[PDB]
């Protein structure tokens, strides 16, 4: 079929057919531009109108111009020449280096697995973070969530993620770019290039980048999130491995829908959001999934508008992850880093069975000192702590150890802390929590621990702070 | 003096007690008038961009 | 061409079909569309028609044609569900065959007058102190479990369920009840894990799981806890006792104001259409207990509700605490610091009360609430402790102990029985000199003791219903024999 | 359902077959003007986003491409439209003249000069909505952007290819931090490392004419102007003058950007190229959405900083720092434009108001303020100095509401919060900074008095510039502090001090 | 018409605080666009064009007077409310009733602290 663009307000661009309609999530190819625009149908507003949603800038179109309808959903290159390339929405490539040449199209828009298709196996994927395996154990083949504020340490935390887990991944992995900044983008990819986790001779690339970065319009932003997708559903089901699939951010998923909601003629909802926040989420978050023939280790940076974990878009999401690491504003304050919230981070993974039961006893030991740290605070904020009884000095010292352990120097953030990033395994975290509690370590000052890795690194800094003393 | 001490830190208590709460009126007052300035605005927000469209 | 029983789709997008003709479409009707989608017809407008499409409107072009099937929604019943999950129209999603289910309802029917019900009596155990002992649940009743996120609500519900297999594996018939959980915009895969948890207790032979999840479109999850209430009056109209959760029922409110809003229906506070509490209440309002009449049976609702900041002064959580016949509070600050279950005790309330507990469990938690709120009055001191006379020093030497006793494991519900021994065993005083950070071991001990030697004081206690004074003298001893020993 | 061009005298040229006399085709008849918002009929091959031009010299810009007419909004007052009147196309996108002959003119938001020492001799156009640079062209930002701010330059650094954000209440200092930064680069401007010059330009939105004229007197005082420009779309303007200023300066720096040239840019304020914004999406017809903002001002400002690159070698080594400016309400960094920006930029300087009255000018809170480029952006030298720097602020910040050791971190604490003091359009070297900076942290400070810190700074870098420049031009040369380097440094602080009392 | 008529009135309008809530759903239901608090924008010139009349006309246009009294009513005792603020803008003076002043019998209740009467001293007999 072949249309003609009649009204053009914003992003949103109505294009009259004479021929037969194209059905919705079309793709459909504007003629007479120098870059491929390409507007993907959203609405069917009858008399053969469709009001659809661009791509890409709509600066210069005209009323009038043809527009053909290419007869299929967005489809994307994939297949394992994608490793190592950079990618568009519409999937033609963006790091300068020729096309990339596939056997194999997907179209962007597919169903989810049906429920007879879903694993229901669980087992924690150690990460060397401490406070991430201690308190919030993560999975493999889980979905996993970093809220946070503005600069929390969401993308240095998914920088360490990447690091540490895909460089020791036997499968493939993906890292799509939701509308974050374009220096991150192109840090992550030189980051990659010069740790060869990216290979630009040879076919020996480990990641499929793509990037709808904050300068893409709307409806570019809004569907990057299903390109990664599609590149990871790929690798789930005909590769039939295992992959990983970083997402940052997805709220911009969401928040693109609401940019373009209001043209579409949609009455807003609570926030300003569009009525559709809650499916149109679903519909998303409902492919990044595990079934019986794959398996996805999706972890995804959520931001928290101003630090407001009942809006909408994150309370939202809450409910579609196995395990969330919630970065708080006021842990970083302290200088903690990273700053994950020890009370407000939780999983599905910490139980007695699926985890142990020392670890999950010392796991419920850890949040229960800090939640009593935290109802003394207000005692100590008008006794004074001088006058705090013996039994309660002892909870306060011990839980600013525990604070201070709970902190750890990557090996990404070289270049803000300066010291050598670390990887403690389960065992040591579990060991220096455990004596930690005990009070085996009542003798040594609380800045002893600070930002050091397995515990006896923090006896050793208390034995070189006296020293130099 | 430590009768004298106890008689005053109760006094003072007391007194502290009876300031949080004198300040817990006006606060509690002041946060029912912004609930529903929040209530209020939003709906407004709501319908106006109803109306538009 | 037919535009009576025919019509023609004037427009679609974002899952409302604007169809033109069907002049003799009612109002919530199921129509068919061309490609196989149902839909319903909520929008009767002189011009043409609003129906809401059963699922993806990537099939639904312009020009289509919808064919009404004659009926309102309708979904199967019977025990032929029991053990199977559906979907929000009956339609099985479990991959083990066709349902088979001979009869039909429709999901929309009323509720029972106010004649045909019986004032709330029997107990229905979830097999958890805090709950059963201090905010207890009749047969019939709605306690709404109210609460943030990650707080153990669910859990509750899921404790509730697995407890009615010790009732459902006996052969009393009028204590068996059957389990509906109706699970609403929920990830495939959380459903997925709940039901091998429930299987894994063996609990799947006897429970109806209602999927409308995420990605499933908004009518579907709209419409699923009327499918499972439905699903539910049918036991409820044969003698037969059930007890429907509806989870959550903030995410049925968040489908229907989508429904509201991209039908152009005039939206209210915070976009809410003006039927949220309507839409709820004629729900709710289903939970019944039939008198001797109409069957005897019941249909409890246990409606699970997410508030966002321990805000249950919002929209949706004030339009369904006010319908309801109680409310479990379940708050995080208490879950972090060893509370589990996390059931505020001083939020948390009953309406029904103490009309529906058994004569022993009254007996015990009669006192034991009442030493609770003695404690609750003065729980700030327990950090100073000290400076304060004997009189407040032993109500929170007690409170602290009666706390200890409320803590509970994951799915491990206990008998009736055994919550009332323990509890008289925490209350009578037999306690007080304890640490309390022992108090729990004592617990997981005494009990397994009682349950191995003197199972027939346990027994004489079901039976009996009441705690006899020869019962009480006799617990007395085991309770003092077994703490000498410790 | 009433098209707008569904009036009678539209449908009577149809009915009585007349409409073929005139063209429709590139040419059109305002239906209403109102409010600064004209629709038009005809132009059936106008471009969206293009320029027209108006029957009285006004020029437009066709936003809204209806089905059947077109929403062309004014630049300049409708006053003089009329009903009736013929608006023509321009034939091109809204673009923008560029180049270096705009440098020292108060150019306006469309180019024209406002300065009224005659046009702009400019040979080269630029549109105004261009895409950023994309993955490729970029590298990390390596180089040092000198404030001459002790604070920023210290605890803050700025790279060249960064986008800052001065976020603060009102009068609190954002446009005074602007200025220094502007009047600091005189000393490179002035110079033959042709890879350090830098070339300014501060875009005016919604200010009082007043305001831009001090501005640009106070430029012109420091002779800070020969390589400066001045977006002026004051508050007289109309509102899509105000909303198109941000990327005709943008542009232009784009323009230097892609000529292996350093460019920095500074919007003052945002929050009301936003407001201007709203106002015309509003006059459109176009829906709201929170606080009346249209849906899409995220994308407004997203667009708009990311084209604030540093271009790879393979694409001229050229640079544009941004440094919007936006104003909070009462200190409500929780606002709705507020936080879409936060999460834009990569960095943030906090003025705060009340650091602005207990003494501290500028009221940069330190501990808010962050820069992501952070150290990697710096000088050797204030590397060092720095290092030790923030972090004795840091301890001295969590011990400020108040034995020996304490005590004495405290006194140091202070002693660096009166050393990070300054004064106005009196920016420092970076060499100085250091030298001072140098003085106040090894301990050479930790007895004079707190009140005499602040005359002690001013005496002891007037001393170091009239006695031992040899010492300032090594480190300065060298970029990091060389151990003769450091003794000599040494050796000159005790001196000063000893005979300073 | 007294005031006109050389002859002295007197009107008490109780309350004005209720005039305004009729005005409001006067025009929600016109579709107005509503402001602060639900109000019309227009709330004001709705208060000040009829309080505007409570004149004292000159000898020359027969010298008669018309005093006026609204009677606002405030939620919590706030005076910092929408109509409170607006009819404080509007009047020459104010008399605060305050609530818990009545509740210790003190009555009738005016809060001298606050109250003012910017005609005051002037008008008010010598022995007084
Ligand atoms: N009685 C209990 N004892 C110990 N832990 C519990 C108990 N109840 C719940 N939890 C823990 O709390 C966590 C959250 O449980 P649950 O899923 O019941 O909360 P939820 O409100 O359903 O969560 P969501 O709101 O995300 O659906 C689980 O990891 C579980 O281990
Ligand atoms: N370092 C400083 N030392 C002393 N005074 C200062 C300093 N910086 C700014 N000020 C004072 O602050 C006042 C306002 O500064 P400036 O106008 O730069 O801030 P601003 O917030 O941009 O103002 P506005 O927001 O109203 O345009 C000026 O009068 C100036 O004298
Ligand atoms: N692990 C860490 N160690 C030290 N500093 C950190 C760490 N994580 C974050 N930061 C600081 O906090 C800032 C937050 O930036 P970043 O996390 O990259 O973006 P986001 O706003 O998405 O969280 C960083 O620029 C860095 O200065
Ligand atoms: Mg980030
Ligand atoms: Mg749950
Ligand atoms: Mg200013």
């Amino acid at each position: 079929t072949t249309g003609r663009i009649v009204a053009v307000i914003g992003a949103v661009v109505d294009v009259q057919f004479d021929e037969g309609l194209p059905p919705i999530l079309n793709a459909l190819e504007v003629q007479g531009r120098e870059t491929r625009l390409v507007l993907e149908v959203a609405q069917h507003l009858g008399e053969s109108t469709v009001r659809t949603i661009a791509m890409d800038g709509t600066e210069g179109l005209v009323r009038g111009q043809k527009v053909l309808d290419s007869g299929a959903p967005i489809r994307i290159p994939v297949g394992p020449e994608t490793l190592g390339r950079i990618m568009n929405v519409i999937g033609e490539p963006i790091d300068e280096r020729g096309p990339i040449k596939t056997k194999q199209f997907a179209a962007i828009h597919a169903e989810a697995p049906e429920f007879v298709e879903m694993s229901v196996e669980q087992e924690i994927l150690v990460t060397g973070i401490k406070v991430v395996d201690l308190l919030a154990p993560y999975a493999k083949g889980g979905k996993i969530g970093l809220f946070g504020g503005a600069g929390v340490g969401k993308t240095v935390l998914i920088m360490e993620l990447i690091n540490n887990v895909a460089k020791a991944h036997g499968g493939y992995s993906v890292f799509a770019g939701v509308g974050e900044r374009t220096r991150e983008g192109n840090d992550l990819y030189h980051e990659m290039i010069e740790s060869g986790v990216i290979n630009l001779k040879d076919a020996t690339s480990k990641v499929a980048l793509v990037y709808g970065q904050m300068n893409e319009p709307p409806g570019a932003r809004a569907r990057v999130a299903l390109t990664g997708l599609t590149v990871a559903e790929y690798f789930r089901d005909q590769e039939g491995q295992d992959v990983l699939l970083f997402i940052d951010n997805i709220f911009r998923f969401t928040q693109a829908g609401s940019e373009v909601s209001a043209l579409l003629g949609r009455i807003p909802s609570a926030v300003g959001y569009q009525p559709t926040l809650a499916t149109d989420m679903g519909t998303m978050q409902e492919r990044i999934t595990t079934t019986k023939k794959g398996s996805i280790t999706s972890v995804q940076a959520i931001y928290v508008p101003a630090d407001d974990l009942t809006d909408p878009a994150p309370a939202t999401t809450f409910a579609h992850l196995d395990a969330t690491t919630v970065l708080s504003r006021a842990i970083a304050e302290l200088g903690i880093y990273p700053a994950v919230d020890p009370l407000d981070s939780t999983s599905r993974i910490m139980d007695p069975n699926i985890v142990g039961s020392e670890h999950y006893d010392v796991a419920r030991g850890v949040q229960k000192i800090l939640q009593d740290y935290k109802s003394l605070q207000d005692i100590i904020a008008i006794l004074g702590m001088d006058e705090l009884s013996e039994e309660d000095k002892l909870t306060v010292s011990r839980a600013r150890k525990i604070q201070r352990f709970l902190s750890q120097p990557f090996q990404v953030a070289e270049v803000f802390t300066g010291h050598l990033g670390k990887l403690v395994p389960l065992k040591e975290t579990i060991k220096g929590f455990q004596q930690i509690l005990a009070g085996e370590y009542d003798h040594l000052p609380e800045q002893a621990f600070y930002m050091v890795g397995p515990i006896e690194e923090a006896v050793a800094k208390a034995d070189k702070l006296a020293e130099e003393h | 003096s430590t009768t004298s001490e106890q008689s005053a830190r109760m006094t003072a208590m007391d007194n502290a007690s009876k300031n949080a709460s004198e300040m817990i009126d006006k606060l509690t007052l002041t946060f029912n008038r912004t609930r529903q300035a929040v209530i209020t605005k939003e709906l407004i927000e709501i319908i106006s961009g109803a109306a538009a469209l | 061409v037919d535009l009576e029983e025919t019509g023609r789709v004037l427009s679609i997008g974002d899952g409302i079909a604007r169809v033109h003709g069907l002049r003799n479409v009612q109002a919530e009707e199921m129509v068919e569309f061309s490609s196989g989608l149902k839909g319903m017809s909520l929008n009767l407008e002189p011009d043409n028609v609003g129906v809401v499409v059963f699922g993806n409107d990537k099939l639904i072009k312009e020009g289509d044609i919808v064919k009404r099937t004659g009926a309102i929604v309708d979904v199967p019943v019977g025990e032929e569900l029991l053990g199977r999950v559906v979907d929000a129209l009956g339609n099985a999603i479990d991959g083990k065959g066709p349902i088979g289910s001979k009869a039909r309802r429709r999901v929309g029917l009323k509720a029972p007058g106010i004649i045909p019900r019986i004032s709330v009596r029997e107990p229905m155990q979830t097999g958890i102190k805090a709950v059963d002992s201090l905010v207890p649940i009749g047969r019939g009743q709605r306690e709404l479990i109210i609460g943030d996120r990650q707080t153990g609500k669910t859990s509750i519900a899921i404790d509730t369920i697995i407890n009615q297999k010790r009732f459902n594996d006996g052969t009393d018939e009028k204590k068996k009840l059957y389990c509906i959980y109706v699970a609403i915009g929920q990830k495939r895969s959380t459903v997925a894990q709940l039901v091998k948890r429930l299987t894994d207790a063996d609990a799947m032979k006897y429970t109806i799981v209602v999927s409308a999840t995420a990605s499933d479109a908004a009518p579907l999850q709209y419409l699923a806890p009327y499918s499972g209430c439905s699903m539910g009056e049918y036991f409820r109209d044969n003698g037969k006792h059930a007890l429907i959760i509806y989870d959550d029922l903030s995410k049925q409110a968040v489908a229907y104001r989508q429904m509201s809003l991209l039908l152009r229906r005039p939206p209210g506070r915070e976009a809410y259409p003006g039927d949220v509490f309507y839409l709820h209440s004629r729900l709710l309002e289903r939970a019944a207990k039939m008198n001797d009449a109409f069957g005897g049976g019941s249909l409890t609702a246990l409606p699970v509700i997410e508030t966002q900041a321990g805000d249950v002064s919002a929209y949706i959580p004030t339009n369904v605490i006010s319908i309801t016949d109680g409310q479990i509070f379940l708050e995080t600050e208490l879950f972090y610091k060893g509370i589990r279950p996390a059931i505020n005790v001083g939020l948390s309330v009953s309406r029904v009360g103490s009309a529906a507990q058994t004569r022993a469990m009254k007996q015990v938690a009669g006192t034991m609430k009442l030493e609770l709120a003695q404690y609750r009055e003065v729980a700030a001191f327990a950090q100073f402790g000290s400076d304060l006379d004997a009189a407040t020093q032993q109500l929170l030497s007690r409170g602290v102990r009666l706390t200890e006793l409320l803590k509970q494991g994951q799915y491990s519900p206990m008998a009736i029985e055994e919550q009332v021994a323990v509890i008289y065993a925490g209350v009578r005083g037999y306690l007080d000199k304890l640490e309390p950070s022992k108090i729990t071991k004592f617990e997981n001990a005494f009990l397994s003791h009682v349950i191995s030697q003197h199972q027939a004081l346990l027994g004489k206690i079901r039976t009996d219903g009441k705690i006899s004074e020869e019962s009480d003298a006799k617990l007395k001893e085991i309770v003092t024999n077994f703490l000498a020993g410790f």
